[PDB]
């Protein structure tokens, strides 16, 4: 969890927001995914959000559904994902790495054993998309025992009780949801979130990253201007992978151009 | 926090994205309030009696038990308006949707019987109904697609994954997570996140209450066992609930064996799966060794689902209820037997329950036993699929 603390301290010094891409590990294959991730980092990614392919990702829209499917077509398993995470950490000692999990993959062979493996490969946070705060106790306890930040969701319909819980329970960063619905670049968030950002800061929550529907540099700037510590973009990144499956070279060139632009938008 | 216990032992819970928790809490509050509201209860009772036709008959077989000491009654949910037990709890949930000010209904359907129930209640009560249905089921349960569309509902084919009930369930939840302010998710079985397993049971429990009163009137005693097929668990928990405290009454749930348990092409997670977390609930799952949710298989679209409701997992764990499986071929033979020797065309789902009852009788034909099968629906949706299968044999 300390890699996030170090990142946000450095970004605060430079009056900078964080830009955090999401991709599915192993999409479209293990080798190309590792190259994709190296390009995301070289182009300016401040941290990573990394999905482990799951059979039924019910918080994801079609773009990331298809990313999961491509990884499965390449035979990618959670065990291979942990192999990949070790290789990423070996190359990149300081970048914060957060996993996007669904509950059954964490629960399957023991919750404690899952977070132990996260600690052994050098993961910094885990977000379990289908575990609300009300069900979170064994997950967040296991995370903290293994020095893993448990990532909580602050939705736009959050009441005061929820803001206080996520501020107290969370570590690393607070996930500020742009909108209702599932992941996807096509639906862009509607209501401003200034109130929630300010309450989270009042309650000493982990710094807020906005996500869902962030697909353009203007949206990244707007998140920072509204007071958030940064922004996460997944479907817009994955769309570049989908569009360039037959040209891996062009795929990385467009990913680099997009990430650098999205990162530039986070700089004051 | 919740008003009611979300768990049955270790099973159950509310494993949904945080965004959906206010909708679940709102639904739970509306349910608790409605259960105390005499006006809601009277409207629900009125619809069940004068619109749906309750109470349903309890029919004594006679031909198919001849030469044995089994007495077999069928609880005739096939006679309910819509053609299946699904109508009972749809009427209650539709009233809940209106109580919460929702104007739209989302539903999943496999057999199409819950889709038809959702469409007819939405037509009656003024709701705009959209129904997700796997594309395989759109074909093999096609009569219910025609019925849904003729009542004005939107039927959305789902081509993803196995293109069956699980995949429809995924799309329904994904939709709800972005539309819950206006749409109520009318989940069709006793599964999913709390409060659905509780609501669905309470809105189906008249099945077992009527059965108890009817058996006592006709036989002067409780049944030895009540038998029901188990997809997500609604018709079985509806039959079981009023008998749970009558410890002499066996509670037998029948999961689909598909092509045979040993083939892995089945829908029997309660006896052949492993506890996991999916579709909002901690419950037995068909899953791979590393925790991917599998695809199920059954000849019967209504049972073709890789999990089961949490109260059944709990009743099994403590030994109060016993669960078994019946294969495609066993279900088909029971379907033919009921058509030809009692003049009732059963749903293929319900045929799994009947097949196990006929096995209990045939295996021990001198055992005196008084049995009730929940005949959860009629087989009009299955006649073209079954006819094709039998024609390909010869029969
Ligand atoms: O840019 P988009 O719209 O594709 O957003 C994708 C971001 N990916 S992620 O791992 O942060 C992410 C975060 C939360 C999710 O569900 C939950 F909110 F319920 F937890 C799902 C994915
Ligand atoms: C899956 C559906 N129904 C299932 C069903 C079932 C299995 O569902 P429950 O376990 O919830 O009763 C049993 N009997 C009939 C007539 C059914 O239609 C559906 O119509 O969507
Ligand atoms: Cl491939
Ligand atoms: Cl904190
Ligand atoms: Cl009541
Ligand atoms: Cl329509
Ligand atoms: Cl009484
Ligand atoms: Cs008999
Ligand atoms: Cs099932």
């Amino acid at each position: 969890m300390e890699r996030y603390e170090n990142l946000f301290a450095q970004l605060n010094d430079r009056r900078e927001g964080a830009f955090v891409p999401f991709v599915t590990l192993g999409d479209p294959g293990i080798e190309q995914s590792l190259k994709i991730i190296d390009t995301l980092i070289d182009a300016g990614a401040d941290a990573l959000e990394l999905g482990v392919p799951f059979s039924d990702p019910l918080a994801d829209g079609p773009t990331i559904q298809n990313a999961n499917l491509r990884a499965f077509a390449a035979g990618v398993t959670p065990a291979q994902c942990f192999e990949m995470l070790a290789l990423i950490r070996e190359k990149h000692p300081t970048i914060p790495i957060g996993l996007l999990m669904y509950a059954n993959l964490v629960f399957n062979n023991g919750i404690d054993a899952f977070y132990a493996r996260c600690e052994q490969v050098g993961v910094d946070s885990v977000l379990v998309a289908d575990v609300p705060v009300e069900e979170s106790a064994p997950f967040r306890q296991a995370a903290l025992r293994h020095n893993i930040a448990p990532i909580f969701i602050c939705p736009p319909n959050a009441d005061d009780d929820l803001l206080r819980q996520v501020a107290s329970y969370g570590r690393g960063y607070t996930y500020l949801l742009s909108r209702s619905g599932v992941t996807g670049a096509e639906n862009r968030g509607a209501l401003p979130l200034h109130h929630l950002i300010e309450k989270l800061k009042e309650y000493h929550a982990a710094p807020a990253l906005q996500g869902f529907g962030i697909s353009s540099p203007e949206q990244v700037s707007a998140a920072v201007r509204a007071g958030a510590a940064g922004a996460i973009s997944g479907s817009a990144i994955v769309k570049i992978i989908e569009k360039n499956l037959a040209s891996p070279k062009q795929m990385l060139a467009e990913l680099r151009s997009f990430v650098s632009a999205m990162k530039a938008a986070s700089r004051a | 926090t919740t008003l009611l216990n979300p768990y049955f032992g270790e099973f159950g819970g509310m494993y949904v994205p945080q965004i959906l928790m206010p909708a679940l809490n709102q639904l739970e509050e509306a349910f608790v309030s409605a259960q105390k509201d005499p006006e809601f209860q009277a409207q629900f009772a009125d619809l069940l009696k004068n619109y749906a036709g309750r109470p349903t008959a309890l029919t004594k077989c006679q031909n198919i038990t001849a030469g044995t000491r089994t007495t077999l009654y069928l609880k005739r949910e096939d006679l309910l308006h819509g053609g299946a037990h699904k109508t009972n709890q749809v009427l209650g949930q539709a009233l809940l949707a209106k109580r919460m000010g929702k104007s739209e209904i989302i539903a999943e359907t496999g057999a199409g019987a819950h889709g038809v129930a959702s469409a007819l209640a939405s037509a009656l009560l003024g709701l705009k109904c959209r129904i997700y249905m796997g594309a395989k089921d759109v074909e093999r349960q096609s009569p219910n697609v025609f019925r849904m569309r003729l009542m004005g509902a939107e039927v959305i084919p789902v081509h993803s994954g196995s293109a069956t009930l699980k995949d429809a369930c995924n799309e329904a939840l994904r939709d709800w997570s972005g539309s819950y302010e206006t749409a109520h998710y009318m989940l069709g079985t006793a599964a999913g996140p709390h409060p659905y397993p509780t609501i669905v049971r309470e809105f189906q429990r008249m099945i077992g209450e009527e059965t108890k009163a009817q058996i006592l009137d006709k036989e002067g005693r409780l049944p030895d066992a009540v038998i029901a097929c188990v997809g997500g668990g609604s018709n079985a928990i509806g039959m079981f609930a009023d008998f749970i405290n009558d410890t002499s009454v066996g509670l037998i749930g029948v999961e689909p064996g598909g092509h045979g348990i040993e083939t892995g092409e089945h829908g029997a997670p309660l006896k052949h799966g492993r506890v996991g977390i999916y579709f909002g609930m901690k419950a037995p799952m068909m899953q791979t060794a590393d925790g991917q949710i599998e695809e199920s298989y059954s000849i019967s679209a209504g049972l073709d689902f890789p999990s089961v409701g949490p109260q059944h997992a709990y009743l099994n764990s403590i030994g109060r209820a016993d669960y078994v499986s019946i294969t495609d071929d066993e279900a088909l033979e029971a379907f033919k037997t009921l058509c030809r020797h009692e003049g009732i065309i059963p749903a293929l789902e319900s045929s799994h329950a009947l097949a196990h009852a006929l096995k209990m009788m045939r295996e021990q034909p001198e055992k005196e036993q008084l049995l009730v099968v929940n005949l959860s629906g009629r087989g009009d949706k299955d006649i073209f699929t079954v006819h094709d299968i039998l024609k390909a044999r010869g029969e």
